[PDB]
């Protein structure tokens, strides 16, 4: 069964399944341990005691490797795989993730599991443009005027509804292991009750690519001391798992995201819609104005009313509004010698054929005038006669009535 | 084989509650994997927040005590001995606590002819004359005044005029219309009475019995009961006599009689005569069927035998 269409066969919305955007993708760090081999350190407490297990971290050999493939693979509790970045990059130095998707994804969440404790100080980006320009997602700190220039726990008002957040709620530096930062979009927004029907907030899930930075690092207070080369060696960032979960941005006008030709995903776009994020009406479907498909109401484009005589066609408001809201296409270049804003007529010197109807390409049948004969160039659109000269009959104006004698004068011809 | 981690589910579905939340899926299609159960991971915006694991015979859990009106966001893991497989995701809005017409005016009968009558009503609810630009659908029903409780003949109507088909003639009918639209519904109109027209009979007179009368021979009695198919209002009834059953209908000697009387009387009649007999009725509108030849000989005269 189709999703984008009823039982019947009438539009109806529909969207692409909800999926972890950044599973199996390839994610740029800034910085990875192993390369060259380096010792790490991995804290365990008991109770007041702080016992230390160093381990060996080897790019070189996959048993002892951590890459950045570790942050979107299968995720087993059993067997854990996470990315470890290089020891102790406390700030102002900051650990930066880049998850690059070439399309608009209606983000929900943005997780991230840890292996080792969660920063003292996270932000999350996301890109409008294809990573062009960065815009500010959600912050975390214990500082958060200090360090983001954001007031703590700030109140999400209906005129901000776009303002990017800090908290100290997941900064926490226990557990040292498996600790959690889950960031919900929609979550503390105003408008979030009446998603569908707000373009604010719309907007805001939007994203084509998450950017993830690690600015301070949770410290016991070892770190600026004389014999600092084991507790250096403890500090650093790892994820075991990172998850960009949401919807493909098809505005409702697409059940699903398939590849295109230039290997980037695309909206298999349906609603006689068209555009990488359906976005825009298909072409000579512009009837009505463009709009986002709605629980209530599917907004499919509206082909122009031609009559089988034009491949193109361009829209008026001022007449779409005169139509009730219901019609504003106008058709351009009609073929087939026929006029006017949906072809319903015959060209300026074309008479109707009454046997055919108006879709066929014979529905206008040539005047045929003559140059010398006739006054005037445009025929009767009923009978086919033309306004033929003082003393001439005749449907094409070439016959000299019967008592009248054809003259060597261009202006009375007989 | 528990050496592999297990495959993706083949589906996910989820329905949405006030506190409840039904999720529904399919097992994966490589059966090749040996699978222990599955994982459902719910929150509201990540599904992160809770875990809850059942066997793998379960293709349907009911995660309950949940906040109405919030979204939230379901995975389902296949697992095994070695581990969690790649999760299915699927998000839901639960539906809020809050959980859920007038009857039209003006009815009146307009009678065409014996088998179809018209229907019109009025509603107070649109604006202007007539207005069918809302998903409201009419419901008619009608029933026989003259048997108790009849059972009553529902059809579902799309405009203000509706034609009642299948019906008997000279019968008394009551109407009643009913506004529909989404879960709530309006109760039946006011009943306006629509009495079919006259049509002519379609079967013949029962009971059809010839007895001489007492004391005179020549003079016989002749009873018979009304038909079942009258279609109208008793006119008179004929009574066609002839002494030969195969002879032509306007040879038969013609009687007249009165809508009134079920019972006549046939004088001057030959004695030890057989004779045959046949009845037809008659309405406003036409003549009905001639009914069965009754065949009744005449007594015998005093002389001879
Ligand atoms: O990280 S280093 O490779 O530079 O080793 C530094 C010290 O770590 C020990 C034990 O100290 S402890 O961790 O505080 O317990 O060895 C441990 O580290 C290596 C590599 O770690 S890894 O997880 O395997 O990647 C392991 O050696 S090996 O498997 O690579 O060959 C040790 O495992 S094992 O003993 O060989 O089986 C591991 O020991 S443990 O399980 O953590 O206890 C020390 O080595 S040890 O004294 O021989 O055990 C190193 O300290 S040392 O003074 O340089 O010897
Ligand atoms: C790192 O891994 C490579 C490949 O297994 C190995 O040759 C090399 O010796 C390793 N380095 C250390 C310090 O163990
Ligand atoms: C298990 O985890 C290790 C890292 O701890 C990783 O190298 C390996 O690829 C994972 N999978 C298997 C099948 O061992
Ligand atoms: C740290 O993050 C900033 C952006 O916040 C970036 O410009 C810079 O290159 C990163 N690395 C260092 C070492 O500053
Ligand atoms: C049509 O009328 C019947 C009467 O029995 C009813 O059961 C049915 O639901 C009606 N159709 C609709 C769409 O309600
Ligand atoms: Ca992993």
């Amino acid at each position: 069964p189709d999703p984008c269409s009823d039982e019947n066969g009438h539009p109806r919305r529909c969207i692409p399944d909800f999926v972890n955007a950044a599973f199996g993708k390839d994610v740029r760090v800034s910085s990875t341990c192993g390369r060259p081999p380096a010792r790490y350190c991995v804290v365990s407490e008991r109770g007041e005691e702080r016992l230390r297990s160093c381990h060996l971290c080897n790019a070189s050999d996959p048993k002892k490797a951590h890459p950045p493939a570790f942050l979107t693979d299968l995720n087993n509790p059993h067997n854990l795989t996470c990315w470890q970045s290089e020891n102790y990059l406390q700030f102002p130095h900051n650990v930066t993730l880049t998850l690059s998707l070439g399309k608009k994804f209606e983000v929900t969440y943005v997780s991230l599991q840890f292996c080792s404790p969660r920063p003292e100080s996270m932000a999350i980006y996301k890109s409008m443009d294809y990573g062009r320009t960065w815009v500010p997602f959600q912050f975390y700190s214990t500082q958060c005027r200090k360090m983001y220039n954001r007031p703590h726990r700030a109140p999400i008002t209906k005129q901000n509804e776009q303002e990017a957040v800090c908290t100290d709620s997941h900064t926490d530096m226990r557990p040292l292991s498996g600790g959690l930062i889950a960031f919900s979009t929609l979550d503390g927004r105003p408008s979030a009750h009446d998603f569908d029907n707000s373009p604010v907030l719309q907007d805001w899930v939007t994203a084509t690519d998450i950017r993830v930075a690690f600015s301070r690092l949770h410290t016991f207070g070892d770190e600026n001391e004389d014999d600092s080369e084991l507790a250096r060696d403890s500090y650093f960032y790892a994820v075991s798992d990172l998850q960009v979960g949401g919807r493909c941005k098809c505005n409702g006008h697409a059940a699903r995201c398939v590849r295109d030709r230039d290997d980037s995903l695309v909206c298999d776009c349906r609603h006689n819609t068209a555009g990488p994020e359906c976005d825009r009406c298909k072409p000579f479907h512009y009837d009505r104005p463009w709009q986002r498909a709605t629980a209530r109401e599917a907004n499919e484009c509206v082909a122009c009313n031609c009559n089988l005589h034009a491949r193109r066609c361009r829209f008026n408001m001022e007449l779409y509004k005169l139509s009730g809201r219901k019609s504003g296409g106008v058709c351009l270049n009609c073929r087939h010698n026929t006029a006017g804003r949906h072809c319903h007529y015959c060209k300026e010197g074309y008479y109707r054929d009454m046997g055919k109807p108006i879709t066929h390409r014979k529905a206008c049948k040539a005047c045929d005038c003559h140059p010398v004969g006739a006054a005037g160039k445009t025929c009767n659109q009923t009978t086919g006669q033309c306004p033929c000269k003082d003393g001439v009959t005749g449907i094409t104006c070439n016959r000299c009535a019967k008592g009248y004698q054809q003259s060597r004068s261009p202006i009375a011809p007989c | 084989g528990e050496t592999r981690v297990p495959e993706v589910p083949s589906s996910l579905h989820v329905r949405p509650l006030v506190t409840s939340i039904v999720v529904s899926w399919t097992p994966p299609e490589n059966q090749n994997i040996v699978v222990r159960g599955y994982a459902i991971g719910y929150g509201i915006g990540s599904p992160h927040a809770q875990t809850i694991k059942v066997d793998y015979k379960q293709r349907y859990y009911t995660i309950e005590n949940l906040d109405p009106s919030s979204h939230y966001v379901i995975t389902l893991k296949a697992f095994n001995n070695v581990g969690e497989g790649i999760p299915l995701y699927e998000s839901a809005v639960t539906r809020p606590h809050t959980v859920p017409m007038m009857p039209p005016v003006g009815v009146q009968a307009s009678i065409l002819s014996h088998d179809t009558i018209r229907i019109t009503w009025a509603d107070n609810s649109l604006p202007k004359h007539q207005k069918i630009t809302d998903s409201r659908y009419y419901t008619v029903r009608w029933k026989t005044n003259i048997p108790a409780n009849t059972k009553y003949k529902n059809a579902n109507a799309t405009t203000l005029s509706y034609l009642v088909t299948g019906l008997k003639p000279n019968t008394l009918y009551e109407f009643s219309v009913m506004v529909t639209k989404g879960r709530r519904s309006s109760t039946w109109s006011m009943t306006a009475h629509g009495a079919t027209f006259e049509l002519v009979p379609t079967s013949p007179p029962k009971d059809v019995t010839v007895v001489s009368k007492e004391g005179k021979p020549r003079t016989i009695i002749v009873n018979w009961q009304p038909p079942s198919e009258a279609n109208g209002k008793i006119t008179g009834y004929i009574i066609y006599y002839s002494t030969d059953v195969n002879a032509e209908i306007h040879d038969w000697v013609i009687e007249p009689v009165v809508g009134n009387r079920l019972t006549h009387q046939i004088q001057e009649l030959t004695l030890d005569t057989p004779y045959y007999f046949k009845i037809q009725a008659r309405n406003s509108k036409g003549m009905g069927p001639m009914s069965e030849a009754v065949q009744f000989r005449t007594p015998k005269a005093l002389g001879s035998a």
